[PDB]
This record gives C-alpha cells, structure tokens and sequence, in this order.
C-alpha cells in the first residue's frame, strides 16, 4: 500500500471535523491538527497515547 | 530515561505551529504502520 | 389515552430513560464535550488544560515501566 | 496489564462515574447491560458502535 494521499474536498465544506476516539482507529492515516473517506481530528494527547501503545507494543521484552 | 518531555521539548524546539502540525503528520504516518525504519530516519 | 399520558409518568416519579431532556416532564454538544476528555462523555441526553492528563501520563507511563521491567 | 492504553479503563471509570451521576437509573450491573442495546437508534457510525461494544464487553465478561 503506497498510501496515495485522500486529496482536499472542500464543496459544502464536505472535509468533515468530528473528534473521534483517535486511538486504535486506523483511517489509513488522513490526519488534521487542531490545538474510506473518514477523517477525524488530531490532537497531541492521542499522539502521546498512541505512540505509548506504539513503543509498549514494539518492545516485548 | 522518559518520552513524555522528549514532545514538549520538540515543540519548544520547532517553534514554527504549521511545522509542528506537519511534524505531527509525519509522525503519525509512521504510527499508522506503513512507514518502514528507513522511511522515519531519514 | 388521549392526552393522559402527560399524566402517567408523574405518579412513579421515575419510569423513563429513553429521552429526558426536562427532569420531570419527558412527554456544539461535541465540541463542548470533546475539550475534557474521549469519547466516554459522548451519547448522552492554554497552559492550564494540558497538565490534568500530564499527571495521567505519568501515571501511566510509571505503572508500564514497573511491569515491563 | 492491558497491552494497548492503561488510561483508558481510568476513562472508563470517570464514564461510569458521571454515567451513574445523572440519572440514578430507570427501572449495579443492569446499567451495564443495557448500553450496548440502545446503540442502533443512534445516528453514529458504525466504529464508534463497534469500540463501545468491545469496551463493554470487556468488562461485562
């Protein structure tokens, strides 16, 4: 998988913004930053959380 | 020895706020399990 | 019936739970909801926002390095 | 301890706590039980409905 962008929608503002759990959610990346065709918002806290479950499952031992 | 600094010290490090949202994409395109060791070194 | 159900779900006083936005008369959300925490305050009827899941944090990043060691 | 996110059932208490707040229930384990079948008359999607399935199925069994 090359992961060929998801492009910008913008018609009737068809982008879409709700917050989802952002954890354990794989929407093939397709990420926005605030302080299918799915995309929610990102903030740093799941960052934190899901490079600790990243790390955590990464080192077995 | 802990990873919960190594954020705020990169955000105080960067400065810039778009950069750190395209650092943040960078980095959560590696978490989503895509990008291979090479990929995120360099 | 007809128009007596107003009247019904006064007596036991509590009944109900499929919707009640009054407290005793049955018969922007996301946003506000998303600012504290996850998807746990959802389905129902700044300097100083940060270091309350800090403290989560190292919580929890104390208790993984006490079991994985 | 749990290989994904270890704040998560920390969460999970906080949406017991409020849950059981609001409403005294409308009638401790029934206020459980009934969450996963007043999921389908929601207009949510259907990953929010599967992680709160799985969330309480952890704790249910």
């Amino acid at each position: 998988k090359v992961w060929k962008k998801q492009r910008l929608i913008n018609k009737k503002n068809q982008l879409y913004y709700e917050p989802l759990q952002k954890i354990g959610y794989q929407n093939n990346g397709n990420i926005q930053i605030i302080p299918d065709f799915k995309i929610t918002q990102i903030d740093e806290n799941s960052i934190k959380y899901d490079f600790f479950d990243k790390i955590y499952k990464s080192k077995m031992v | 020895n802990e990873e919960v600094t190594f954020f705020e010290k990169a955000k105080r490090y960067i400065g810039n706020k778009h950069l750190y949202t395209e650092f943040l994409k960078i980095l959560n395109l590696y978490s989503q399990d895509i990008l291979d060791l090479d990929d995120l070194v360099e | 019936q007809s128009g007596s159900f107003l009247c019904c779900d006064t007596c036991p006083k509590s009944f109900h739970f499929l919707c009640l936005d009054p407290p005793i008369d049955p018969n922007k959300k996301i946003e506000s909801n998303f600012i504290k925490q996850n998807n746990n305050v959802k389905i129902f009827a700044t300097q100083i926002d940060e270091n309350s899941i800090k403290y989560d944090f190292f919580d929890k990043i104390y208790k993984s390095k006490m079991v994985q060691k | 301890e749990s290989p994904g996110s270890q704040s998560q059932l920390s969460e999970y208490c906080a949406g017991l706590k409020l849950y059981f707040d609001k409403c005294l229930g409308n009638m401790l384990l029934r206020l459980i039980s009934v969450l996963p079948e007043l999921i389908s008359s929601t207009t949510m999607d259907l990953q929010s409905c599967q992680l709160l399935i799985k969330q309480t199925e952890d704790f249910l069994v």
